[PDB]
């Protein structure tokens, strides 16, 4: 099973937990990556037919008058088809927004939702958390001198 | 001995005449027969009523906790597998393994102590100690009995690991390596999935510097959590620890400041008069009961009214409000002082620390910085107020993550690796100064105190105190002063009593008033100490039902608006 | 043998009277009413009692003062009988307390008493006193009450025995720093220091910076390397006729003039800077309000003075006079940064909270030189100890706040040559312009040149150079120009503990008529304060019950001296 | 500050100023070390004795040395309508000793 598993993966790994305090470890059985019961939620829906203004309306109920802005937030959760376009090359397929306005416009609570709405977002506020914050390092293990 | 069966046949006795802990364990049982999540083995005892029915065995406790409650741990382990069939064989003799855990409650009289008031002379004995929570370290299990097998022979037989650390009396020292052959020279095998562990945790309790005496070292205290309490609070959070407190190891005895390590073994974890609320009730029916509470606010200091009228309200607060979508609404109220010193600047800002249940008095490690990472100052500041002078000390950083906790009142962690976010539900008042020695009127606050506007603006009420050159000012300035050459402890009472009872709600009748003045604000043209923006609007909301908080309802009624938009208008002209 | 020494300590303590009252039996009955094991016996009436267990205490105290602790247990337990642990014994002395450099080997493990000031206390430790121990071989359960567990069995091989810890007692331990009080401190010589320990109720009695009394047992523990220290047995911490000569000195009305002169009578001029440091040492007056506002009564000055100006031995001569004074310089304070600090004793291994040299002058004077070239981050506990008279220091887990009650004498050099009075204060003084805002009174000593003056001190050089300044100290003490500096010492602690005045109502209104015509001609409402702290300074220094009108002006001619000197 | 592990107690060594005692101290280019360092001179001629309290070891020595300083002016020649305490970084009170 070696070399099945990579850093920052998302995966549920099936194993037996084993052990005057006793250390515990899980030796690794079955690994995977990451419906009916959900395809009845995502019927009702379409079945509407109401796509963008009903879900560009649904992110963040309580603010008023941004459903362009909202629009752009619908699509940038979705976002777009990251084409391979091969020989080497790389195209992203990714949505940058940037949101400029003057205070009290409620610019900051869309941050809150979208991070509360994405399963992988991240909230951040000043210098990028400061220049450590921000970006990544290395550093030592005093254990076993390792760095990561 | 013979006379542990008799301290078993008390407990015995105790269950039998309180049915409210048996019928408890069969309300568990049922629990965990509608399973067959189960529930641990642990149940709350209420000491009062152990001293009601027998006080040597609720004193033997106290004193000796070794030799009385391990007699009530066998009696009620006993009773709970006695009391049912418990018919599953294969889950009985597994789910049936665990003992029976004891936890108490009620008054504890000359044993309610504080890591201070704790002594040698309380040592080996159940204490009751209240504090704040320093660190916490891993959860590991604990090793309590093995089952070994041997294939030859087809049987279980069972071995027990005991220590000081967890056992109540000093036994026999127990560990050794693991075993590999039986009686009978045959290889044994480790069976790991037939073992039963119990979790392990040590936390340690530290006397608050809210009550801490001057000048001296701090006392704490070393908390050890076991199976199913092992995780109940977190650093900074103001638990209420039973334990026994023991010492371990030896004090040199043996092959020189080495003392004993005194330290407790926890079992229980409660995370923390009629006459004053018939006091504080009766006098608020009198038409002017708002003036009364803003005179009491550093009665020596002079002026001021409307600046102490804020700080009440801001001590008041407003309601945070939470959604099913899972938004958090803002309800803490901030405000800074701004002009020439010698103003009482620091004077009200001390009296804060000296007024609120909990203040935290600093200056311009704000943020959490880096591992446990140490909790900073504002991130201490939960559910409480922040009292920071000498605001224009603040470096680059403070001044650009400050505005998470000013606004959305939490604190997020973003630092390489660890990521979290931490409540920081704290109204913060702070003045300033002039970088250039004087106060200019003819210029903004922006351009004097060099605070960018995205940063002065944050705050709901911003005051521009200047002591003018005028000889009646002066007059009475000094005189007052001079002068010196409804109660303080019922003020706080009152603060403690509406912050809690009382949660004011909104009523269209307000809105009519609040929407219209919003609306006037935005159309009014007119110079003003802040451009007008959606957040007054918010202050206005947080004004009336801090006012609210005052008049003791549960509804908000015009006045409330009245006064809201009356001091919104003191601060802005 | 032993049984009479046991016996006749148990009679002291039953039958000795004093007051109409068995003292040691009454405080002994009294620590049991509010259950707290101590007692507190006085040297003086053991000898009264009887001589030989004096004799026997003060000559083989190692074995003798175990069996007086016993011997009251056995009493305390006896008096529990009629009202139907091990209890700790305190010595208490009044004789002469030997300097800490006069002790020597013929003094090891005898009775001793010391005198200093405590300048740093440890952390708390436990210590065994009763002990049951078990074999781990055949299980004989045995108790035992430096000591050490048994080799072999009593009942096994060798080392058998385990402690039950839930079966035995323990005490508490505290360990501490002393040196020598600074009044008998040489020139040229470190103070010093002791390590003295005390245990069970003694502990946490004191602070860093705190003047006490010892009596203890002088000992050795352990190329041969030895240390030694004091068991601790207690702690303690004016004449009918000197208390009536200051009470006929308040009735001299030449007593200001007299008393400022005597300030540094080698220095020329400055006069009204001699008048500014006896207001700093008289001090005004500290009061509380019931709403939390504590008003400080410390008075701090500084001196912006030119180079050659004799700024050094302005702060130089105040040290010696004032009954509390610490002389710090070059950011150099009591082996600390000017405030408190917490640092590990090697000896005990243990962690203990030093007091630096603002903690020491708790209640008293501290005089600053080389102001302006100190540290930054100093400053700051500095100012906060200027105005809320505290000072904050944090350690991991843990912030501690600790009192500093000091008024501060403050020399410094401006930023030019010399003070321009085209420029403000702030523009001209070499440090931060917040702690310029903190100090009551500040002070431009100056060298304008004249022809009388310049000669004078010019000769006052060549006399030092041919050794004649020794004979000018017999000439001017003859002129009676200089009150005696002990004796002046002795005042200073007698107006600061039998007088505090208050203002009076005419004062008060002189005080607001002064201020609002300064304010119509122009000064802060901070600088009240320290003008009306000059006016009870000057009543304290005649006892008054309370201020006079007639201070005023003085006290506002003092201040106008200082604030428009810049 | 040196070990010592006959008496086990930290034991202090002397720098160049306490060489110098009753002698010499040639300090050239004195402008250029920086103010910590001319601190340290400037007590050492005002007092005459070296104060240290490093390592838990609290004393006094004797440094009673004759000064003899070389230094360069600001920019690296005099500017002759200045005065010398604006000719050098070197702060007026060291240079009154
Ligand atoms: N249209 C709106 N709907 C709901 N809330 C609003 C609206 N406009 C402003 N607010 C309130 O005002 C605040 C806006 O502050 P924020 O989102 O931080 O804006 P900025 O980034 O300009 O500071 C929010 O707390 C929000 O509750
Ligand atoms: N209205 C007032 N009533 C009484 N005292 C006052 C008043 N205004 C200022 N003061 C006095 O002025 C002093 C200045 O304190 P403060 O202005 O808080 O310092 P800072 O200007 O450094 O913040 C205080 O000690 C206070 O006693
Ligand atoms: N009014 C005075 N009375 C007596 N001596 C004076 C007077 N003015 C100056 N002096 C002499 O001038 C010297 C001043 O040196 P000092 O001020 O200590 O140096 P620094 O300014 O470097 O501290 C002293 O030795 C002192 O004897
Ligand atoms: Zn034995």
């Amino acid at each position: 099973l070696v070399r099945s598993l990579s850093p920052g993966d998302i995966v549920d790994v099936t194993g037996i937990f084993l052990p005057l305090l006793t250390e515990t470890y899980l030796e690794a059985q079955f690994v995977r990556q990451h419906t009916s019961d959900v395809e009845e939620r995502v019927m009702e829906l379409i079945t509407s037919g109401d796509v963008y203004n009903r879900l560009a309306k649904s992110i963040a109920p309580e603010i008023y008058g941004n459903l362009d802005v909202k629009k752009a937030l619908l699509l940038l959760l979705v976002g777009g088809v990251d084409k391979r376009v091969g020989d080497g090359m790389k195209i992203r397929g990714d949505i940058n927004v940037c949101l400029m306005g003057d205070p009290g416009v409620a610019k900051s609570q869309l941050l809150k939702a979208i991070c509360k709405i994405s399963p992988r977002g991240v909230y951040t506020t000043g210098k990028g958390s400061s220049g450590v914050g921000l970006t990544a390092a290395v550093m030592k293990d005093p254990v076993t001198d390792e760095m990561i | 001995d013979a006379v542990f069966g008799d301290r078993v046949r008390r407990f015995q006795e105790f269950l039998d005449t309180f049915t409210s802990y048996r019928d408890s364990v069969r309300s568990i049982q049922v629990y965990n027969s509608n399973n067959a999540n189960i529930l641990p083995h642990r149940i709350i005892i209420s000491l009062d009523d152990l001293r009601e029915f027998d006080r040597s065995f609720w004193s033997g406790i106290l004193v000796e906790p070794a030799y009385f409650i391990p007699p009530a741990e066998k009696a009620l382990t006993d009773l709970a597998d006695s009391m049912d069939d418990v018919p599953h064989p294969n889950a009985s003799a597994v789910s049936s393994r665990h003992p029976w855990k004891l936890s108490f409650k009620g008054s504890f009289g000359a044993h309610a102590l504080s890591p201070r008031t704790l002594t040698a002379q309380h040592l080996n004995k159940l204490v009751s100690v209240e504090g704040i929570v320093t660190k916490t370290s891993l959860v590991r299990p604990k090793l309590i009995r093995s089952v070994h097998y041997a294939a030859k022979t087809g049987r279980f037989h069972y071995r027990d690991y005991t220590d000081a650390t967890t056992t109540l009396t000093t036994r026999i020292p127990t560990p050794a390596i693991y075993p590999t052959e039986d009686t009978e020279g045959n290889k044994l095998t480790t069976e790991y999935g037939y073992s039963t562990f119990i979790d392990h945790q040590r936390i340690t309790v530290q006397e608050m510097p809210e009550m801490a005496p001057a000048g001296q070292l701090p006392r704490s205290i070393d908390v050890i959590l076991d199976d199913d309490l092992v995780d109940k609070t977190k650093p900074g959070d103001r638990v209420n620890v039973v334990g026994v407190f023991k010492s371990l190891g030896a004090g040199g005895m043996n092959q020189t400041l080495i003392g004993f390590k005194t330290l407790i073994l926890g079992n229980t974890v409660y995370p923390l008069t009629d006459f004053d609320i018939r006091n504080i009730n009766k006098l608020s029916k009198k038409k002017d009961i708002f003036d009364i509470l803003s005179q009491s606010l550093a009665p020596s200091i002079y002026g001021h009214d409307h600046i102490k009228k804020a700080i009440l309200l801001m001590l008041m607060g407003g309601v945070e409000k939470n959604l099913e979508n899972g938004s958090h609404l803002r309800g803490d109220i901030n405000i800074l002082m701004v002009g020439d010193p010698s103003t009482a600047k620091s004077q009200l800002l001390r009296f804060v620390l000296n007024t609120a249940s909990l203040a935290i008095a600093t200056t311009g490690g704000l943020t959490a910085a880096v591992t446990r990472l140490e909790a900073g100052a504002m991130v201490l500041a939960d559910r409480g107020v922040v009292c920071i002078d000498e605001f224009d000390k603040m470096t680059d950083v403070d001044r650009v993550a400050i505005h998470e906790v000013m606004e959305q009142q939490t604190v997020t962690i973003a630092k390489a690796g660890i990521h979290t976010t931490l409540n920081a539900r704290c109204s913060v008042i702070a003045a300033a100064n002039p970088v250039f020695g004087q106060y200019d009127v003819n210029r903004d606050p922006h351009q004097n105190i060099a605070l960018p506007d995205s940063l002065l603006s944050r705050f709901d009420l911003l005051f521009v105190v200047t002591d003018d050159i005028n000889e009646i000012r002066d007059r009475s300035i000094s005189e007052h002063v001079l002068r010196t050459h409804v109660t303080i402890p019922f003020l706080r009472k009152y603060v403690q009593y509406a912050k809690e009872r009382v949660i004011p709600q909104l009523t269209q009748e307000a809105i009519n008033v609040i929407v219209k003045n919003y609306t006037d604000l935005r159309n009014d043209d007119n110079t003003k100490k802040s451009p007008i923006t959606a957040r007054t609007l918010e202050t206005l909301i947080r004004l009336a039902t801090a006012h609210a908080k005052v008049r003791l309802s549960k509804t908000v009624n015009k006045v409330d608006a009245k006064v809201a938009a009356n001091l919104l208008r003191f601060a802005l002209l | 043998d032993n049984t009479e020494i046991i016996k006749s300590f148990k009679n002291f303590i039953l039958e000795f009277r004093l007051d109409s009252q068995f003292i040691y039996r009454d405080q002994l009955r009294n620590n049991i009413l509010v259950k707290n094991y101590s007692l507190t016996v006085n040297m003086e009436h053991l000898i009264g009692y009887n001589e030989d267990i004096y004799k026997k205490l003060s000559d083989e105290p190692s074995d003798i003062i175990p069996l007086f602790e016993t011997a009251i247990t056995q009493v305390a337990k006896r008096i529990s009988i009629l009202s139907r642990p091990t209890f700790q014994l305190i010595l208490n002395s009044n004789a002469n307390q030997i300097p800490l450099r006069d002790l020597d080997s013929e003094h090891v493990s005898k009775i001793v008493r010391l005198s200093g000031i405590i300048i740093s206390t440890s952390v708390l430790s436990s210590r065994a006193t009763y002990l049951s121990i078990m074999c781990r071989n055949c299980r004989h359960t045995t108790s035992i009450t430096t000591v050490s567990l048994p080799r072999s069995c009593l009942s096994c091989g060798p080392d058998p025995y385990i402690i039950i810890h839930e079966s035995s007692k323990f005490i508490d331990q505290q360990f501490l720093k002393l040196q020598e009080i600074p009044e008998l401190v040489p020139v040229g010589e470190m103070p010093r220091n002791l390590t003295m320990t005390c245990d069970r109720y003694l502990t946490n009695k004191v602070i860093p910076g705190t003047r006490v009394t010892i009596v203890g047992i002088y000992s050795i523990y352990n190329v041969a390397i030895r240390t030694p220290y004091i068991k601790i047995l207690g702690i303690q911490s004016f004449t009918e006729e000197e208390e009536e000569e200051f009470l006929q000195l308040s009735r001299n009305p030449k007593l200001y003039e007299i008393l400022t002169n005597s300030i540094a009578p080698s220095i020329f001029g400055n006069e009204d800077i001699k008048k500014a440091i006896v207001c700093l040492l008289m001090g005004g007056s500290k009061k509380i309000l019931p709403d939390g506002m504590r008003l400080r009564g410390d008075i701090n000055v500084l001196l912006l003075g030119d180079p050659g100006t004799a700024k050094s031995q302005l702060l130089k001569f105040v040290e010696k006079v004032s009954p509390i004074a610490v002389y710090t310089s070059g950011k150099g304070s009591s082996a600390a940064g000017l405030t408190a600090s917490v640092q590990r004793d090697p000896m005990t291994r243990e962690f203990y909270l030093e007091g630096g040299a603002m903690v020491l002058a708790d209640g008293g004077v501290v005089c600053i030189d080389e102001f302006d070239k100190m540290r930054d981050e100093d400053r700051v506990a500095i100012h906060e100890a200027m105005e809320q008279q505290t000072i904050s220091i944090a350690k991991a887990g843990i912030t501690t706040v600790l009192n500093s009650r000091t008024s501060v004498l403050a020399a410094a050099n401006p930023i030019y040559g010399r003070y321009d009075d085209l420029k403000s204060p702030g523009d001209n003084i070499d440090f931060q312009t917040t702690i310029l805002s903190r100090f009551d009174m500040i002070f431009i000593v100056k060298d304008d040149h004249n022809e009388e003056r310049d000669i004078s001190i010019a000769n006052h050089v060549i006399n030092i150079h041919t050794g004649n300044a020794n004979a000018m100290q017999n000439q001017q003490e003859e002129n009676g120009s200089e009150i005696s500096i002990e004796k002046m010492k002795r005042y200073i602690t007698y107006c600061r503990l039998k007088c505090a005045p208050r203002l009076s109502p005419q004062a008060a209104e002189k005080l607001s008529s002064n201020f609002v015509t300064i304010r119509k001609q122009l000064i802060t409402i901070r600088q009240l304060e320290a003008i009306i702290r000059i006016t009870e300074s000057l009543a304290k220094l005649e006892l008054s019950p309370i201020a006079q009108e007639r201070h005023v002006d003085e006290a506002i001619r003092l201040f106008q001296a200082s604030t428009m000197d810049a | 500050v040196r070990k010592d592990p006959i008496t086990k107690e930290w034991t202090l060594e002397g720098g160049a100023l306490v060489l110098a005692d009753k002698g010499v101290c040639l300090i050239d280019e004195f402008d250029k070390m920086n103010d910590q360092d001319r601190t340290s001179i400037h007590e050492a001629m005002e007092q005459q004795s070296i104060s240290i309290s490093k390592a838990g070891i609290v004393t006094t020595l004797q440094a009673r040395c004759s000064i003899i300083a070389a230094a360069n002016p600001n920019g690296g020649r005099y500017n002759s309508t200045l005065p010398l305490a604006q000719n050098v970084s070197l702060t007026e009170p060291i240079l009154s000793a």
